[PDB]
């Protein structure tokens, strides 16, 4: 059956409330009495920067990348995260559920306190530490909730994996069939060579399996197009390597000498000036994360990743 | 108490029942080797002086179970809570309340909805057992038996006469100078055996012994006797007026408002004033010797002070004998040297400090969603488990 | 501890190897903290007394006002083995032994009846429940007078001095290993070598007493290895052909199950209970590379297994409480330990026959053997005969290999647990 193979996922609890509504105070008792739980808190990331409250748009943007990097690292580890909501304003509150919903059964606890018991512990708090929240900034927050409280139910929303259905770009199938292959790290294992100093590339090693894909694809209508981010300066240690392994190919495209831009955007530029409209790409074989992301995400082509990128 | 779900449940009830305080443990006063006492009156009051507390109370400590009386305006509405955070739900409610109306009629109740009051419930009988185990009567008997043999017996008499024999006497005098290695050379194996043993035999002060053995039976006749509940109140913690407005009383002098018993109140200013007034104060507590009384406690006049302890107990010799056993006086130098209140005093201090924060939460606001209350409790409970690991005789 | 030895024998003191003339009849020896004094009160009465100072028989670490020193059965064991060692000799040796100063033998002198009075003794146990003392059932010169709670006075009687001393020592060793002394209980790793012979030096001691002693007082399988011969011999001269084992019955059981089934097929655990059989197949040494299927008809296990789930069971378990939710079609090894007798016989037949229908390699079924209950102190209980006829009824036509064997200590060939291994 399928009804009975069911899987379970980490919980994310989002604490929705005005400053003073006892968000913290709950988490303090929660992560001590419940069991697999870590708290993430934005203010504390501020303290790391030695700022007490609300800082530069610079710091603040970065802190977010930290918060999200943290909540997810924890969530991936099958650890529950409790975090304060960023605001009460529906769309940042939505932004949160987008960010984290691939990863966890989300739940919410609202701290809906009346406006003047919120000041009467904001002005008993703001005697405690240095911080302060006026009777302005509290109320943009209290009523802000009462409105977004009204047009959204703080219902549990179980883990959503949305499978962006793999949809490729629409190609003119009358064009000739072809496969496109990267060099550095894909068909050519550079093997301790300088990534950027490709002057000695005629003594690289052959990624045998990729070669046997090109060696098989050319045993059909497929034109085998090589597209390397290596400088054209180094074109003759390169087709030295290729002939050496009888990797015959219809077209070798290379990076303009002295270009130096990120190797995705020169490949994309390379692809459109030299391949698109003139071929039918069955699939591509590349290696580097940045570049496979380009192919798949910007141009919607089939791209088979051969080994690990992330450089 | 460290399983999360039982604590979670314990705290839930503490909230539901509207409990708004939680007693502390109380440390003995510091020992005085100097004065040959394991909990010293002197050393206890002096401790207070040197920490800047010079206005102090000395109440009499009574043998009973601690309860916090939640004394509602309408007296039917009154309940009790224990040493821990527990509504005392068993026990006869009409028997209680009748015992409670003496107190209730000492107050004016105009726009006062509730007064929270620290009290002892009497005797230990009514509430817990406290000092009675199924194995306390056992200890008590075993010693009785051992004595009613030792009096009836050849044994002591014989031993004392061997101890005069010239053979023995010389040996024992040699054993002071010889290095065991050496006396193995001089005396035969079985002589060392016999004579060292009879030397090191523990003789007992059979009158003082048997007498201690019934300090213990008095305690066991009280327990299993008929008793109706009976309160001795000693501190008003907080008054809830009907406004919603509370008064954090914080005065151990509220005793006199609710208890006609005798007690001491002192104003010191300078330490050699204390040195001067001490012998009178000792003379007074020296009178606190009755079957009723564990001994005395030393509280500061202000009930709560930062970093200060709620009180020091100073238990009189007879009650200590129950705590420590019938060999106590005989083992005093041992027990005194082993005694250590540091850390009992640290928990005593933190505990009282929590209570203050708990009391400060308004009665109004006590409830299952006051997560500051719940925190303060979990705090206390954790520190209950810590302090439970200390010397049980403190 | 106060011991009074009574006998109207004229040479009583000689038999105790204590002389009434040396230092007024006094015999003194330090014992722990710690003075033990023997006292020839007369020719007919010896009084052993123990005066402790502190902590001799309970660790200081507990906080009890402490009284073990006045009543613990261990002090009695000690008194015996200091003062009365020759009285605790092997039955044969003792009697044909000379008494010095008498040119007669013990068989010639130890012939007047004897009485030992224990003033106070601690028996915190099931064996001292409601004024009823367990050993009184099996030894009728045992005479209890309750004192309070867990304390009692003892009175022990014999034909011989030897018979009484050796009975007092039997009382001490059994009361001591059944007693619970608190957080600071502890039975030393030299206890078993020291006192094991006590159990064999008086006759008609029941099997379950030896069971306890092995289980509670023996700490190693090779400390055990040296005492086993001594015990087996003892029961051989009481008619019984007993084979003792170190391990619990449960666990001899578990060792067996794991040994036979191996690690090669996934396991089907019917009546899996608290899954102790699961956590065993998961010892890392074993390298279990399969799922693990489990049923308990009780869905209280249901929620428990379904509490792992908590990510903790990482993660080949599939519990089911409905037999229609089991769809694995490949072969399994299947465990039916101690559950066919926690429901109806007709209900047993139904379950077993089902299991024989399922796709299995090996099945092991485990039930108690009732012929064994007669050596002690849940729904139905079968003799091996009954049980073999049940298996024969359930296998019928089929071509299986069915093999029987017992599990646990073996008395006259019968063990406490019985088992089958059914093989395709
Ligand atoms: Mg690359
Ligand atoms: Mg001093
Ligand atoms: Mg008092």
């Amino acid at each position: 059956s399928a009804k009975n193979n069911t899987h379970h996922f980490p919980k994310l609890l989002i604490l929705v409330g005005a400053p003073g509504s006892g968000k913290s105070t709950f988490a303090r008792y929660f992560i001590r009495t419940e069991d697999n739980w870590v708290r993430v808190n934005r203010d504390d990331f501020r303290l790391m920067q030695f700022g007490d409250s609300l800082m530069s748009p610079f710091y603040e943007e970065r802190i977010t990348k930290m918060v999200e990097a943290s909540v997810i690292a924890l969530l991936k580890n099958r650890t529950n995260v409790i975090i304060d909501a960023t605001n009460s304003s529906l769309r940042s509150l939505q932004d949160m559920v987008h960010t984290y919903t691939e990863y966890a059964d989300i739940s919410f606890k609202v701290f809906d306190l009346p406006v003047e018991e919120l000041v009467k512990r904001c002005d008993k708090r703001c005697e405690q530490t240095g911080k302060f929240i006026p009777k302005s900034a509290i109320e943009k927050h209290v009523t802000q909730l009462q409105y977004t409280k009204e047009k959204f139910d703080f219902k549990p929303i179980p883990r959503a994996l949305k499978e962006t259905s793999l949809t490729y770009a629409d190609q003119d199938t009358s064009l000739p069939k072809a496969v496109i292959c990267d060099l550095d790290g894909t068909l050519s294992l550079l093997n301790g060579r300088d990534p950027y100093n490709a002057s000695t590339a005629d003594q690289d090693l052959l990624n045998t399996p990729v070669a046997m894909v090109l060696k098989m694809a050319k045993q059909q209508g497929y034109k085998v197009i090589l597209l390397s981010g290596r400088e054209n300066a180094y074109r003759e240690p390169t087709e030295r390597f290729l002939a050496k392994y009888q990797i015959d190919y219809d077209l070798l495209l290379m990076r303009d000498t002295n270009d130096y831009r990120k190797d995705n955007i020169i490949k994309k530029e390379l692809f459109l000036e030299e391949i698109q409209g003139k071929y039918f790409v069955e699939f591509l074989l590349d290696d580097r994360n940045q570049v496979v992301d380009m192919w798949r995400r910007e141009l919607a082509l089939p791209c088979f990743q051969v080994n690990y990128g992330d450089f | 108490m460290e399983d999360k779900t039982l604590i979670k449940k314990r705290i839930d009830w503490f909230c539901k029942n509207k409990i708004n305080a939680f007693s502390p443990t109380i440390s003995p006063a510091p020992k005085s080797v100097e004065r040959n006492e394991i909990e010293s009156l002197y050393e206890g009051i002096l401790w207070f002086v040197l920490n800047g507390v010079k206005e102090i109370v000395i109440e009499k400590k009574y043998m009973g179970s601690y309860c916090d009386i939640y004394l509602h305006r309408r007296l039917e509405d009154t309940y009790l809570v224990s040493r821990n955070g527990y509504k005392i739900n068993h026990l006869d409610q009409e028997q209680c309340l009748r015992a409670l109306q003496g107190l209730h009629d000492r107050f004016s109740w105009d726009g006062v909805e509730l007064r929270i009051i620290q009290s002892e419930l009497m005797p230990w009988s009514i509430l817990g057992k406290g000092l009675i185990n199924n194995e306390f009567s056992a200890y008590y008997i075993s010693h009785e038996i051992h004595a009613e043999y030792l009096v009836q017996s050849s044994l002591y008499e014989k031993l004392q006469k061997i101890q005069q024999e010239p053979a023995y006497l010389s040996f024992v005098a040699d054993a002071k100078v010889l290095s065991a290695k050496e006396l193995k050379d001089k005396y035969p194996m079985h002589i060392i055996r016999q004579y060292q043993s009879i030397r090191d035999f523990k003789f007992l002060d059979l009158p003082h012994y048997q007498q201690n053995i019934q300090l213990f039976k008095r305690q066991l006749d009280i327990f299993g006797k008929e008793a109706a509940p009976f309160f001795k109140p000693f501190n008003i913690l907080k008054e809830v007026y009907t406004d919603g407005r509370e008064h954090f009383v914080n005065d151990n002098l509220s005793f006199q408002q609710i208890n006609d018993d005798d007690f001491l109140h002192y104003q010191f200013a300078d330490r050699e004033d204390f040195e001067a007034k001490y012998p009178q104060i000792r003379a007074w507590v020296d009178q606190v010797n009755q079957s009723d009384e564990e001994g005395v406690v030393i509280k500061p006049r202000t009930a709560f002070l930062p970093g200060m302890p709620p009180a020091f107990k100073v238990r009189n010799n007879d009650y200590l004998t129950l705590v420590y056993g019938v060999d106590f006086q005989d083992r005093l130098q041992e027990q005194i040297a082993k005694r250590n209140i540091k850390g009992k005093l640290r928990c005593s201090i933190n505990d009282w400090a929590i209570n203050a924060k708990l009391l400060a939460i308004p009665y109004s606001e006590l409830g299952e969603e006051n997560y500051e209350l719940k925190n303060l409790v979990l705090d206390r409970i954790l520190g209950e488990e810590i302090e439970n690991q200390l010397d049980s005789r403190l | 501890m106060i011991l009074q030895i009574h006998s109207q024998n004229p040479h009583l003191l000689d038999l105790l190897n204590k002389n009434p003339h040396t230092d007024l009849g006094i015999y003194a020896k330090s014992l722990r903290n710690g003075q033990l004094i023997g006292n020839a009160v007369s020719a007919y009465q010896y009084d052993v007394v123990f005066q402790d100072t502190r902590y001799s028989y309970l660790p200081e670490e507990s906080n009890q006002i402490d009284f073990q020193s006045y009543c613990s059965p261990l002090v009695i064991l000690h008194i015996c083995n200091e003062f009365f060692k020759e009285l605790l000799q092997e039955k044969q040796t003792y009697w044909s032994q000379q008494i010095k100063w008498l040119e007669r033998t013990r068989a010639e002198v130890d012939t007047y009846p004897c009485t030992i009075e224990v003033k106070n003794l601690y028996a915190n146990s099931t064996w001292y429940s409601k004024g009823h003392f367990m050993m009184e059932r099996y030894f009728k010169n045992i005479h209890i007078t309750p004192i309070v709670g867990n304390n009692l006075s003892l009175r022990v009687e014999g034909k011989s001095v030897f018979e009484a001393m050796n009975l007092l020592s039997f009382i001490a060793v059994t009361t001591h290993i059944t007693n619970t002394y608190g957080e600071y209980t502890y039975i030393d790793d030299h206890f078993a070598q020291k006192y094991a012979r006590i159990l064999t030096n008086i006759p008609q001691v029941p099997y379950f007493v030896f069971y306890l002693f092995i289980k509670r007082a023996i700490k190693s399988e090779r400390q055990f290895a040296e005492i086993k011969p001594m015990f087996e011999a003892y029961f051989k001269e009481e008619g019984l052909d007993i084979d003792f084992q170190f391990t619990d019955t449960h666990g001899s059981r578990m060792d067996f199950i794991v040994k036979e089934l191996g690690m090669e097929y996934p396991i089907l655990d019917i009546g899996c209970g608290e899954l102790k059989y699961y956590r065993r197949f998961m010892r890392r040494n074993y390298n279990y590379s399969h799922p693990y299927f489990a049923t308990d008809t009780d869905k209280s296990v249901g929620d428990y297994a379904a509490l792992l789930k908590e990510r903790m069971e990482a993660d080949n378990l599939y519990f089911f409480s409905d037999w229609t939710d089991y769809e694995y079609k490949n072969p399994v090894n299947i465990i039916l330990t101690e559950v066919i007798e926690h429901n109806t016989p007709e209900a047993a037949e139904a379950l077993v026959k089902h299991c024989l229908s399922l796709n299995f390699h090996k099945m092991i079924i485990t039930t108690p053997n009732s012929l064994f209950n007669k050596y002690y102190f849940h729904h139905f209980e079968w003799t091996p005969q009954e049980f073999q006829d049940f298996i024969r009824h359930c296998v019928g036509d089929t071509s299986l290999e069915v093999t029987y064997c017992g599990i646990g200590d073996r008395i006259n060939g019968e063990t406490p647990t019985q088992a089958v291994v059914i093989t395709r």
